[PDB]
């Protein structure tokens, strides 16, 4: 049912994403956001997969969507910052990495992936 | 590997 439908796209999309088939894994997690739309993981993995095929325009939106279902998902912010970085919205990516450190007061990705925003 | 962002949940 509508619960197990959300795991089906998790396992099936994950087994594609870890195999390097990010494009195939997107179409999996897509079914779950349309079946449930309440787990922040489904949009977070679709965002990561889009970010692995340099679709930062699509991965910005799916990172935002994961933050709308959770609000406390520090990874969904760091992922959004990595999208907005290579999208040219570098200063918007900073506003996302500065958040990751509120939710994780030692995050090495939030210190490092943010340092790229500030460099020449 | 660890509490990292590029791993899927």
């Amino acid at each position: 049912g509508p619960h197990m439908q959300a795991i089906s796209e998790k396992d099936r999309g994950n087994g594609f994403f870890k195999e390097g088939k990010y494009e195939r894994a997107i179409e999996c997690y897509t079914r779950g956001i349309a079946a449930d739309g309440a787990n922040a993981l489904l949009p977070a993995n679709r965002a990561m997969a889009y970010l692995k095929i340099q679709k930062y325009e699509e991965a910005e939106k799916d990172c935002t969507q994961a933050i709308l279902l959770d609000g406390s998902y520090s990874k969904a912010f760091a992922r959004r910052g990595t999208a907005r970085t290579f999208l040219g919205k570098l200063n918007e990516a900073k506003q996302d990495f500065e958040t990751v450190l509120l939710l994780e007061p030692g995050n090495k990705q939030a210190v490092t992936e943010l340092s790229k925003i500030k460099k020449k | 590997s660890g509490p990292t962002i590029e791993e899927v949940d």
